[PDB]
RNA sequence: AGCGGGGUGGAGCAGCCUGGUAGCUCGUCGGGCUCAUAACCCGAAGAUCGUCGGUUCAAAUCCGGCCCCCGCUACCA
RNA sequence: AUGCCCCGAAACCCCCGGGCUACACGCGCGCUACAAUGGGCGGGACAAUGGGUGCCGACCCCGAAAGGGGGAGGUAAUCCCCUAAACCCGCCCUCAGUUCGGAUCGCGGGCUGCAACUCGCCCGCGUGAAGCUGGAAUCCCUAGUACCCGCGCGUCAUCAUCGCGC
């Protein structure tokens, strides 16, 4: 019942450079690691890594969506900006390799009401 | 010698049809596969399925059990690159349908976007919505 | 309590005597035609048949007891 | 371009993240089909208009494909895009929701870009929805015209079921 991304656990995926582990993604994260980081995602994971360290005990909040999920990543809590809030994440380990946003939704789901007038062709 | 139903690898097939075709009743093969298949095993796609002996069945059966082993190319298979074992592997019937049922169940656990998708019943791939996948009743004004 | 009658889409009838769709008018929703509304034309949803059995290859109704309803009469504590 | 009225430390000027891409439903214009006046596999034929230096790129090598590494010539009647498809010949399928149809979804590989989740395009294997010719109504077209078949330019870092042309 323990977690392996491609017959490595978690500890396994901890000791592995940034090239060894690129192997292991799919394509498009592959180019993404290979084009190198944004200097936002670059601050971020300073961040990121500092907390690990033991310090900086803040709240960690982004505007980086498009930040992709590392193994060193799992066990914090992010704030992803979502267009007008940030709503908290709990990063588990089977979220290696997708990106911040696909857990921060935009938009809110729809439920109809009554359809109005000009609806039909004879409600106009 | 002649029989007009063979069952192979839990499916009953035709013994009218050209083997080539009559592999394709097994979820998870195609007619390309199937072709592969038959090359490797060293049979000829055209002949009828109703010839087929017990030990080419046999050896059908276990080409289709690990078929990487036997020559087919690593870019030919429904899976390759597992996500538990990271071996390249081919599924079919039962065990290819709780794996996609499985894939579904890990992408809505984390609540991912495609999860909620899945779960709501709405397009996946970023298809539009206003005109089209319309299913469903009129609504009166 | 006795006698008679029938229960059929949301409404009103065919549908049983002569067995082969559950059919006919109104109603609800949608589309046509017109610059537009009314009139007019088209399509769809809606009663698995109100329960069992006998008949039949085939009916509900042909019949039978049950479900309740409707009408007339009897009925002096 | 411009009169009047308004804002004039915001209704002006920048940066980051969202949206214009939502989805019980009604409608316009189209594409793909419902198969034999065909589907698949191998082989054989014949164009024109346009465009190219922030670019078009022959020719060699690697790869199953998408693609990757070098790179002649071209500021162009000189070099390149550029050996079109419908069509013809041979074999399999024989009226079936199928060897018809290819929507939807899973895994994997790539390109452009500062960035691909919301929200891009391409390739391999797998999966296999409705649809068996369409009521009342209603549109275009008189000759190299209508029908059928592909191609070029515009938009454009990447993206064509569109517009204008051949
Ligand atoms: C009237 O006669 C009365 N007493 C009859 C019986 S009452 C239950
Ligand atoms: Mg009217
Ligand atoms: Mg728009
Ligand atoms: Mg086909
Ligand atoms: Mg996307
Ligand atoms: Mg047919």
């Amino acid at each position: 019942k323990e977690f392996r991304y491609r017959g490595y656990t978690l500890e396994q995926l901890m000791n592995m450079s940034l090239e060894e582990l690129a192997k292991l993604l799919p394509a498009r994260q592959r180019r993404s690691l290979k084009r190198g980081l944004t200097p936002e995602q670059k601050k971020l994971l300073r961040k990121i890594r500092l907390a690990k360290k033991g310090k900086y005990n803040k709240p960690i909040r982004t505007h980086c969506r498009d930040m992709i999920v590392l193994p060193e990543m799992v066990g914090l809590t992010i704030y992803v900006h979502n267009g007008k809030e940030f709503v908290p994440v709990e990063i588990k380990p089977e979220m290696i390799g997708h990106y911040l946003g696909e857990f921060a939704p935009t938009r809110k789901r729809v439920q109809h009401g009554a359809p109005g007038i000009g609806a039909t062709r004879s409600s106009m | 010698d002649f029989r007009h139903i063979v069952r192979v690898a839990g499916v009953d097939l035709d013994g009218n049809k050209q083997l080539r075709w009559a592999l394709t009743a097994i979820k998870g093969v195609g007619i390309n596969f199937a072709t592969m298949v038959c090359r490797v095993a060293g049979l000829d796609p055209f002949m009828k399925a109703g010839y087929l002996t017990d030990e080419q069945v046999k050896k059908i059966e276990e080409i289709l059990q690990d078929p990487v082993a036997h020559g087919i190319p690593r870019w030919a298979v429904n899976r390759p690159k597992d996500y538990e074992t990271g071996r390249d592997l081919h599924l079919i019937t039962a065990k290819l349908d709780m794996a996609i049922r499985e894939d579904i169940m890990r992408l809505r656990r984390i609540r991912a976007y495609r999860g909620i998708r899945h779960e709501l019943g709405l397009p996946v791939r970023g298809q539009r919505t206003r005109s089209n996948f319309r299913r469903g009743q009129t609504v009166g004004v």
